[PDB]
RNA sequence: CCGGGCACUCUAACGGGACUGCCCGCGAAAGCGGGAGGAAGGAGGGGACGACGUCUGGUCAGCAUGGCCCUUACGGCCUGGGCGACACACGUGCUACAAUGCCCACUACAAAGCGAUGCCACCCGGCAACGGGGAGCUAAUCGCAAAAAGGUGGGCCCAGUUCGGAUUGGGGUCUGCAACCCGACCCCAUGAAGCCGGAAUCGCUAGUAAUCGCGGAUCAGCCAUGCCGCGGUGAAUACG
């Protein structure tokens, strides 16, 4: 049960609470950042390829 | 006390008692068996019986495998005995000046 | 059995002493001494007898205490245990009541560990 | 100490306010 | 450690007597980095030994320090199949460390209620020949004399 | 507990079948999944079946169980002890 | 006329202004002894001029920002040691050997993932 | 007469703040130099691994750099060659008064 | 605060700076020890960075994908329950057992972040959580904001206590369609165990450990005492 779950998260819900975020890239339900709309795994995948504008590896 | 984990596998309370009775061979050496932990598992060729035990003189870690689950259990105790008897007597070697 | 049925300690201040009563905490200690105009820092050994029954009177007439309070708390636990609601079940078994996990801890409600 | 709600230090620990830690 | 002998940190002298040894004692009093508290306890004690003994606190402090310094100690070394408590001399660095350590520890064993009081009285008794601090220095010395026979095992 | 500014919550679909029974000479047995609904006084005297996830439990409402929820009286976990 | 140094320590930055005078010292709109009232470490903030005898010879205008009291205090020590050298170049010797001229680089080490603090490691059962 | 510039890369941001300062400077008259506002840092810390391994992370940042310029003596002669402003893609300009 | 200014602090982009370069000495050499200068000295402190490979290590449940298996069901929607159970057992943590402490009142000193059905000044109601008004801020401007330890003053007087704050009764707040199972917070009352912990065992070499608070992601709310960060105060010791 994932594809139906990916579609049911898009569908506006019968109540405002039932809304939750998924990963727009892989459908992952957990650890979804709202800034990117991505999960932690896709966040690191796109950032490593340079396809996140501005996002760079941070060291200090 | 002694803990038993059946990873990705179901066992009975009888099986768990056999394990406790088999680990009881280690009581021979009259040393504290501190939080002993057995892990029974199932691999494509047979069963694996893991164990981690701490004693006042060191730790015991050993893994036993065999098609028959009880044999893998027994092979584990054999490997654990040889380690315990090494922990209990290795210090006696360097005794003479 | 001075006030109120509890022989509160002398040697100690009045606000501190009145806490040694079922139903009176730090909060209600401030309320009793203001409403009767008693220095809250006076030792019980130093209360003028006029002050005592002045303090005694207000305390016993205002709030439920000791036995009446305890009978009431019990009566509420009793009615919960009679009407068969979920909280009542938790009091029936001696298990915790406010949703806490019971897989570990809960030693206050369960008591010291029973071996197996 | 920090685990006591009815004190200042307890309300600091929880990040809350009230009669024992006003704002 | 394995590679080199470590370097002994230099302490800053203390802004009330200029002594580095006074500083080291403050640090040993310190708990949870509360140095302001730690300094106040020593100076408060410094006044108390003034009130009860009319002479220089600093003098009282350094005399009690010398009294608790262990000159010899036992240090275990297993030989064959027995642990032999070998008698070794204490380096001046280690003497100082053990004295200040035992001074505080024996002080906080006292029954007196305020830390500044416990620190004061222990230093007064240790300036003389009394106190559980001096007892420790003497016990350690006694046990090293007890085992003078194993003094050839030294390293 | 629920804010007093808000109302005493009943799922409205349970409240309705209460009054139609009241206004006609009740009672029929009420089956419901409204564990969240409060036991308002109009319910006093009825017997209502509460779903606990498995069974609808017949719960006879009395006078002293009013400021409560229906779930409190159809507990969900079967437990009889250990050993 | 007026003399200035820049003093920094941990997260504190102190700007100090040395004008000649009887000795009065003010830190951020307060007297010295009032700002550090009840702090034993304060007197160390005036040590550079006690080393070049300018103890009562100067008044002190001092601002302070960031960090905490003791960091601010050590910042002062560098600041007024900075000012005395521009006040007189030969003040370096008999002030530099007292270390008062160097800037203390020791600062908070960053928290790292996997640890509880900079280095404090989580507890585990190797057994 | 205010212009503020925001960008994710500071190399393009500074170049795009020079080609504005330079622009209306000679174009008459006064230009208050490019002032670097403090940078807003937006941090991202994730577990390197797709499954467990909780104690291994990788840090990412997304820095939103900021610049301010005051074209002090406006003169609508300047308010023209600024309409055709060849600024790179990474930066965003705001114009207020 | 205005006039005025960019000195200073700062903010943030670009540079310079440290190389055993200089000196003394050992050395064939590479280097080593000591010295000066210097903000910094011998990788200056920390970060990012992890070789050929190992563990038939981990993940078909993030994703991808070979092959096998299901096809009014091993697919899909809902409501309710469960994932929170509790004779027990282990791992990680929080708060403690008190006077270097606890409480109350007054008074200081940060950093990094976040913030337009967001952050909320200030006023009013409520003991309070909070509620009603309402300004400001597309935010170096307005706001979260008070930092806490500390400092000052006062109380407590060694007691299971003015230590500790578990457990439970009662009364409220708020989010949310909905807080029974199963939310956080406030208020009254209750006030447990615990008097420093057996065998055993963990961390840490300097701005470290210890201790003190602050922020963020996730997020309606929150079971965070978690995690990733931030600064305050600030040790002990290393013979080997
Ligand atoms: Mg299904
Ligand atoms: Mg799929
Ligand atoms: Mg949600
Ligand atoms: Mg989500
Ligand atoms: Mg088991
Ligand atoms: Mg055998
Ligand atoms: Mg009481
Ligand atoms: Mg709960
Ligand atoms: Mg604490
Ligand atoms: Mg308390
Ligand atoms: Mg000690
Ligand atoms: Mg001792
Ligand atoms: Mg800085
Ligand atoms: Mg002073
Ligand atoms: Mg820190
Ligand atoms: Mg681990
Ligand atoms: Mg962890
Ligand atoms: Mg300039
Ligand atoms: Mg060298
Ligand atoms: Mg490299
Ligand atoms: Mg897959
Ligand atoms: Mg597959
Ligand atoms: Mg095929
Ligand atoms: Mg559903
Ligand atoms: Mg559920
Ligand atoms: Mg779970
Ligand atoms: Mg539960
Ligand atoms: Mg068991
Ligand atoms: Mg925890
Ligand atoms: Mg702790
Ligand atoms: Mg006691
Ligand atoms: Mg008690
Ligand atoms: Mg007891
Ligand atoms: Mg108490
Ligand atoms: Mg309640
Ligand atoms: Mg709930
Ligand atoms: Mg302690
Ligand atoms: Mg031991
Ligand atoms: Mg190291
Ligand atoms: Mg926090
Ligand atoms: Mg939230
Ligand atoms: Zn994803």
């Amino acid at each position: 049960a994932r594809k139906a779950l990916i579609e049911k998260a898009k569908r506006t819900p019968k109540f405002k609470v039932r809304a939750y975020t998924r990963c727009v890239r892989c459908g992952r339900a957990r650890s979804v950042y709202r800034f990117f709309g991505l999960c932690r795994i896709c966040l690191r995948e796109l950032a490593h390829k340079g396809q996140l504008p501005g996002v760079r590896k941070a060291s200090w | 006390t002694m803990n038993i984990t059946s990873k990705q596998m179901e066992i009975t309370p009888a099986i768990r008692q056999h394990v406790a009775d088999r680990l009881a061979k280690l009581e021979k050496w009259q040393t504290h068996l501190i939080n002993p932990h057995i892990i029974l598992s199932k691999e494509p060729q047979g069963f694996v019986a893991d164990a981690t035990i701490n004693t006042p003189n060191g730790v015991l870690v050993a893994s036993g495998k065999h098609e028959d689950m009880y044999t893998a259990i027994n092979e584990l105790i054999n490997k654990l005995e040889r380690q315990l008897n090494k922990l209990q007597h290795k210090g006696e070697a360097r005794r003479a000046a | 059995a001075r006030i109120a049925g509890v022989e509160i300690p002398r040697n100690k201040r009045v606000d501190v002493a009145l806490t040694y009563i079922y139903g009176i905490g730090k909060a209600r200690a401030k309320e009793a001494l203001e409403k009767t105009g008693i220095n809250p820092a006076t030792r019980v050994k130093d209360l003028t007898e006029a002050e005592v029954v002045r303090l005694r009177e207000y305390v016993e007439n205002t709030w439920k205490l000791e036995g009446e309070l305890r009978a009431e708390v019990a009566a509420n636990i009793k009615r919960l245990m009679d009407i068969g609601c979920y909280r009542g079940l938790r009091h029936r078994r001696g298990l915790p009541v406010r949703g806490q996990r019971t897989r570990t801890n809960a030693r206050t409600r369960k008591g010291p560990r029973k071996t197996v | 100490g920090k685990g006591d709600r009815r004190t200042r230090r307890g309300k600091i620990w929880r990040g809350t306010y009230g009669k024992y830690r006003p704002r | 450690a394995r590679r080199r002998r470590a370097e002994v940190r230099q302490l800053q002298p203390d802004l009330v007597y200029g002594d580095v040894l006074v500083t080291a004692f403050i640090n040993k009093i310190m708990r949870d980095g509360k140095k302001n508290l730690a300094a106040r306890i020593f100076y408060d004690a410094c006044k108390i030994i003034q009130e009860k003994t009319g002479q220089e606190p600093l003098k009282v402090f350094k005399q009690a320090v010398e009294n608790v310094k262990p000159r010899m100690e036992v240090r275990s070394r297993r030989v064959g199949g027995a642990n032999y408590q070998v008698p070794m001399e204490v380096s001046p660095r280690r003497q100082q460390s053990l004295a200040l350590r035992w001074l505080v520890q024996a002080a906080n064993q006292r029954p007196e209620r305020r830390a500044a009081v416990r620190i004061a009285h222990e230093l007064m008794d240790a300036a003389e020949g009394k106190g559980g601090a001096v007892k420790k220095k003497e016990d350690v010395e006694r046990m090293a004399e007890a085992n003078r026979a194993y003094a050839h095992y030294r390293w | 507990p629920r804010s007093l500014k808000k109302g005493v919550f009943v799922d409205d679909h349970l409240l309705e079948k209460v009054l139609e029974l009241n206004a006609k000479g009740e009672k029929r047995l009420i089956k419901t999944w409204s564990r969240r609904s409060t036991i308002v006084p109009e319910m006093v005297g009825h017997t209502i079946a509460v779903y606990n996830g498995k069974q609808h439990v017949p719960v006879y409402i009395t006078e002293n169980m009013v400021g409560h929820k229906l779930g409190e009286f159809a507990p969900t976990r079967t437990y009889r002890g250990h050993g | 006329e007026q003399y200035y140094g820049t003093g920094r320590r941990k997260e504190a930055v102190a700007r100090v202004f040395l004008r000649p005078g009887n000795g009065k010292v003010t830190v951020n709109g307060q007297d010295f002894n009032e700002y550090f009232q009840g702090l034993v470490r304060a007197v160390a903030a005036l040590e550079p001029l006690r080393a070049v005898d300018a103890l009562g010879h100067f008044d002190a205008y001092i601002t302070v920002r960031g960090g905490g009291k003791s960091g601010q205090i050590d910042a002062i020590k560098l600041g007024i040691a900075r000012a005395l050298v521009q006040y007189n170049p030969d003040y370096r010797a008999k002030l530099k050997p007292l270390g008062f001229l160097t800037r203390d680089a020791r600062v908070v080490e960053r928290k790292k993932y996997g640890k509880h603090k900079a280095r404090r490691a989580p507890q585990y059962s190797k057994r | 007469i205010r212009i503020k510039l925001r960008g994710f890369d500071h190399k393009t941001l500074d170049a795009s703040a020079q080609k504005i300062v330079e622009a209306a400077r000679r174009s008459g008259a006064q230009v208050s130099g490019p002032i670097p506002l403090p940078t807003r840092v937006r941090r991202f810390t994730v577990i390197r691994g797709p499954f467990k391994h909780k104690d291994s992370r990788e840090h990412f940042e997304l820095r939103t750099h900021n610049r301010l310029v005051d074209i002090i003596n406006p003169n609508r002669k300047t308010i023209e060659q600024l309409m055709t402003l060849d600024l790179p893609t990474g930066v965003e300009i705001e114009i207020k008064t």
